[PDB]
RNA sequence: GAUUAACCCAAGUCAAUAGAAGCCGGCGUAAAGAGUGUUUUAGAUCACCCCCUCCCCAAUAAAGCUAAAACUCACCUGAGUUGUAAAAAACUCCAGUUGACACAAAAUAGACUACGAAAGUGGCUUUAACAUAUCUGAACACACAAUAGCUAAGACCCAAACUGGGAUUAGAUACCCCACUAUGCUUAGCCCUAAACCUCAACAGUUAAAUCAACAAAACUGCUCGCCAGAACACUACGAGCCACAGCUUAAAACUCAAA
RNA sequence: AUAUACCGCCAUCUUCAGCAAACCCUGAUGAAGGCUACAAAGUAAGCGCAAGUACCCACGUAAAGACGUUAGGUCAAGGUGUAGCCC
């Protein structure tokens, strides 16, 4: 049976959110993308390399902000700009969070020679869809 | 009528042998047995042996034993009806005795109580 | 089906419709008033509205073609029917005066008659009685008989045995055979009329 | 336990009616509208535009509704601070269903004592939102067995008040062809223009009113257009079922698909065209020969793990 | 197994062995009501009071009888009859009608439920005839006991172990077909067995109480006799007894398992 | 090396309709079991089916398809537990 990113059923005490509450199926029926560029249309090209950054960059924040993600990155493309969008736990102190900010935001603008900014959102608590 | 019980069946207070050896307790069911298939009887086969019959004597010939064909053929048709609205009648048409599944609702609202409650 | 079961199918007939109101009987004239309602399907491309459509002349077309190729299946259909058109013709210059009158040279009145005595009365069944499977005479529908009588016409000008005779010559000569009760598919009828009556012994193994 | 039912109670709900009316003044100051009369329908306009998702699902789509009709009816508490029911039928489970039935046995014993189309029963899951009570398939036939049982006895005017309560309305749409406009060309000559499609043709035909019988498909006689018979046949039938062959001038132009779904489509077009210079009688029996109808059945697609669309590769 | 730590006892520890604690429980299916009945010595308290299904339906033994079917013979006719999921073999003084004709076996009734100790008994008639005014009471006493079987002399319609033939089958010492014998029957002796099982002892009594593991045919009480104590070895071996000599009855142990 | 330690991705029954927490009752509180609509002990969130969606509709085709089964397949996609090699 088919098994790709389906969070099998328990006995009800397993908190799942709503982007992984769903199926592949339902990518683009219930749920949007976690990335969004212009590498993957008809004409368009660098989508290879625009695939490597994210991988990274998902890594990287992963990495930088433990314990601290509550959700999956949003990364967004406008031109020259990345912008990767983040929702974190309220654990840590704000004065760790701005350190990681401006510390993420300056490295990775030297590592990609792209402007990058970094948008948290603070929630107390991860947010929670269902409970299968 | 129904025949007698008693001291048919091994007891304790019954000296004499036994005249019954049940292997199901006498006791009724709740309901009843599906109603069994019937064999059916063959049609047109009287039709069918003169017009086989003529052939043979006219060398299976078509042009010679065109009326008995006809018998034959007419039979076939009218036997082919009455299967078709014997089937579906029987089970809508009430006649008779009742079918099973309406006969077992009714032992179902009075059921057989061989216990005391 | 890309039809759903609301659809339902359509009726080409040309003199019905025009039938009189006053015609009409009280069941047949709600019918007409319930199609109105009811969802019709596209009629299909093989039959339409024509004088000269034969249902069975199409369905004997559709039970040659290979491949969907129907232009050289009516083809063929076509020149056996003009083949017999002109062989009656040079039968009928040829004939005396009092022949003539008993020569038919509608070749469609000579293909359906000639179907028709094709067709077998009884056929064998095999049927599973001790293990053993025995043929035993069962009476064909209609439709069966009708069937068989165009797929042995076919088979027969289908089998190899004329080595370079086009269709529409074979299918022609065939036609023209079983129209005077003659030819190997009345033949086939009758060896299939020889084997029921000689094993009616086992007309009883059969329920139906 | 972590999995508990969200239930909404009267005051949050009552919160939630003012955020609203707060928010809905908002988004007609970021849009330049009135808030007076900014209703419903400009607000699924304007979080189309400020918030535009291409989700197929449209209940994952971004909403701002009104807390009505958003968050589900629920049952109300069933009882006072003392706890006695309100209800006398509270401890059947169903008492708003069990009381319908209750009331519909009452006007039955009354009748015995003094003495359609577009309409359609409730249907199932709509009974159970004007009870709000979960019911089953066997006790909605029952209750529909009680109102068929009222409507044969002579009942009074406000018993038919009540059944048509039960009595939902369904649109049927008249089954009847669309008549094509009638126009007229620079020299005065009546035609009507219709279109047609058969698998992958699709085709326009022009029919005027007075002909002799001329076909010109793409500017080429139909004969020349059309070698095979069977197409030429296509082409008659519409005017031959009509019994009006020889009285109208066609002129069509189908693209793309192949032989025979050129005609078919040019076959629809046509008939479309002809329902014009018809009677309405004439029309409906078009319309129950099947000239009228658009046939659907175009290639079906091929899969993955078979040969083609339904055959299915050898099994060993 | 070594090492470390720990536990128990402790000038002891604890491996082998032996012993100490064994009857008031059961017997429809777990091991047990041993085929039936009678009595003895004796025991019991159900024996006096005190009471209610005599006789008759298929008990038994003897003698006699015969309705249906069959065999055989004879006549007449026919050329085949048998066999079956389908064949072969077999038979052809064969088959069918009619008539004559049993030491065999006893439709319906019997939807009855009787007789008798049980075994068992279901065609007709006749004779004789069916223990006991308390209960219980035997592997062995006394007397019975289906079928099968032995010995001897008769009978013989049919059926039929064995055997022979035919077929099936990988094979077929079987199932299917045919034929025939011992045998089944009678008389006279023997043998003494059974899933002889209504697997539910005899007598008296109760229907309340905790109804009662389960299933089966509800659960109990009194009294007595008989039997039984893990499985298997074992319906065995030995011994004794017996008209039984490949027999029956009675009936162990050793080895073995930790289950049955 | 081990798929008989696994994740991961699948096959299959599935061209299925089950699955199940938490309660309740029955059976003397045994394993177990749990329906009758003129209703007799079942109620049920959740998963699935279904519904929605995609494609040319309401059709059809895709997709989806639970829990389990076969220690099914793959350590050679990659990662990885354990044991092993390290001139
Ligand atoms: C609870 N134990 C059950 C029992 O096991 C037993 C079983 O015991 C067996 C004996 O060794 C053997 O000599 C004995 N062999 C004989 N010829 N007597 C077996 O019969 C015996 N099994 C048995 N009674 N079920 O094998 C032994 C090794 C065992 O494991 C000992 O405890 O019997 C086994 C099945 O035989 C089951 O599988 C086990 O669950
Ligand atoms: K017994
Ligand atoms: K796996
Ligand atoms: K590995
Ligand atoms: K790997
Ligand atoms: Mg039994
Ligand atoms: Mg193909
Ligand atoms: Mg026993
Ligand atoms: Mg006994
Ligand atoms: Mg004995
Ligand atoms: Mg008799
Ligand atoms: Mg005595
Ligand atoms: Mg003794
Ligand atoms: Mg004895
Ligand atoms: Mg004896
Ligand atoms: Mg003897
Ligand atoms: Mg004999
Ligand atoms: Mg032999
Ligand atoms: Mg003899
Ligand atoms: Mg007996
Ligand atoms: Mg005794
Ligand atoms: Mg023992
Ligand atoms: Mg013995
Ligand atoms: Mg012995
Ligand atoms: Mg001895
Ligand atoms: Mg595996
Ligand atoms: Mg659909
Ligand atoms: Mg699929
Ligand atoms: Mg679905």
């Amino acid at each position: 049976k088919n098994r790709a990113a389906r969070v099998r059923v328990s006995k009800g005490d397993k908190p799942v959110t709503y982007e992984e509450a769903h199926a592949p199926h339902y990518i683009a029926h219930r749920k949007g993308w976690l990335s969004l560029h212009t590498g993957n249309l008809d004409g368009e090209d660098h989508a290879a390399e625009r695939t490597v950054e994210d991988v990274f960059l998902r890594k990287f924040m992963w990495g930088t902000f433990p314990g601290c993600l509550a959700d999956q990155l949003v990364l967004k493309r406008r031109g020259n700009q990345l912008e990767i969008c983040a929702v974190v736990l309220r654990q840590l102190s704000p004065h760790k969070y701005y350190f990681l900010v401006g510390y993420s935001e300056t490295l990775l603008s030297y590592f990609y020679k792209c402007p990058v900014r970094l948008h948290l959102q603070t929630v107390p608590s991860k947010v929670v869809y269902k409970y299968l | 009528a129904t025949p007698s019980l008693r001291g048919r069946l091994a007891r304790f207070g019954n000296p004499r042998k036994p005249v019954l050896k049940p292997n199901k307790p006498l006791i009724l069911a709740n309901r009843v047995g599906e109603r069994r298939r019937e064999k059916g009887e063959a049609t047109c086969i009287t039709e069918m042996s003169v017009m086989m019959a003529c052939w043979k004597q006219n060398e299976f010939r078509d042009d010679a034993c065109r009326k008995e064909i006809q018998g034959f053929l007419d039979c076939a048709a009218r036997a082919q009806e009455a299967r078709k609205m014997r089937s579906i009648q029987e089970t809508l048409g009430e006649s008779g005795s009742l079918l099973p599944n309406k006969l077992n609702k009714l032992l179902q609202r009075f059921p057989n109580k061989p216990y005391l409650s | 089906s890309r039809y759903s079961p609301e659809f339902k199918d359509p009726l080409i007939d040309k003199e019905y419709y025009r039938k009189p109101v006053e015609e009409l009987t009280e069941e047949e004239k709600y019918v007409r008033e319930l199609k109105k309602t009811q969802l019709i399907k596209a009629a299909p491309a093989g039959k339409t509205s024509s004088v000269f459509e034969d249902p069975v002349i199409s369905k004997f077309t559709n039970m040659m073609m290979i491949g969907g190729n129907k232009v050289l299946a009516r083809s063929l259909m076509i020149q056996t029917l003009e083949a017999v058109k002109r062989k009656q013709f040079e039968k009928y210059h040829a004939a005396s005066a009092e022949e003539q009158a008993t020569i038919e040279r509608n070749p469609y009145t000579i293909f359906h008659q000639a179907l028709k005595n094709c067709e077998p009365m009884i056929g064998l069944v095999p049927i599973l009685k001790g293990g053993r499977f025995y043929q035993v005479p069962v009476p064909l529908p209609d439709r069966r008989r009708r069937f068989l009588a165009m797929k042995w016409m076919i088979t027969e000008c289908r089998d190899k045995k004329h080595q370079r005779t086009l269709m529409p010559e074979k299918l022609s000569h065939k036609l023209l055979e079983a129209f005077h009760n003659q030819g190997p598919v009345i033949k086939r009828k009758h060896d299939l009329h020889k084997m029921a009556e000689a094993n009616r012994a086992l007309a009883h193994y059969r329920w139906w | 336990p972590t999995s508990k039912r969200e239930t909404y109670t009267e005051d949050f709900i009552k919160k939630q009616i003012e955020e609203f009316n707060i928010g809905k003044r908002h988004l007609a100051n970021m849009m330049g509208e009135d808030p007076e009369t900014f209703t419903q329908e400009d607000i699924d306009r304007a979080i189309a535009y400020l918030f535009p998702s291409g989700l197929f699902e449209k209940r994952a789509r971004p909403v701002m509704k009104h807390p009505e009709q958003i968050f589900p009816r629920q049952r109300a508490i069933q009882w006072g601070e003392d706890g006695r029911p309100f209800h006398y039928l509270f401890y059947t489970g169903k008492q708003s269903y069990y009381s319908l039935m209750h009331d519909v046995y009452g006007m039955l014993l009354n009748l015995e004592k003094h003495q359609v189309i577009g309409s359609r029963w409730l249907i199932k899951e709509e009974l159970e939102e004007m009870l709000v009570e979960k019911l089953s398939d066997l006790d909605y036939m029952q209750f529909i067995r009680l109102l068929e049982k009222l409507l044969t006895s002579q009942c009074g005017a406000a018993e038919e008040e009540f059944v048509q309560r039960f009595r939902r309305s369904v649109t049927l749409e008249s089954k009847k062809q669309l008549i094509e406009p009638v126009q007229y060309d620079e020299q005065g000559m009546a035609f009507s223009k219709s279109e047609g499609k058969r698998k992958t043709a699709k085709a326009e035909a022009i029919v005027y009113k007075h002909g002799s019988g001329r076909i010109k498909v793409n500017g080429i006689d139909y004969q020349l257009y059309f070698p095979i018979t069977q197409d030429r046949e296509q082409l008659m039938f519409p005017f031959h079922f009509v019994d009006r062959l020889g009285k109208h001038d066609v002129t069509c132009t189908v693209s793309g698909g192949g032989r025979s779904a050129q005609a078919g489509a040019i076959r629809l077009a046509m008939a479309k065209a002809l329902c014009s210079f018809v009677t309405e009688d004439e029309v409906e029996w078009m319309r129950q020969a099947g000239l009228l109808t658009t046939d659907p059945r175009v290639r079906e697609r091929k899969k993955p793990g078979q040969e083609g669309a339904r055959r299915k590769f050898t099994w060993k």
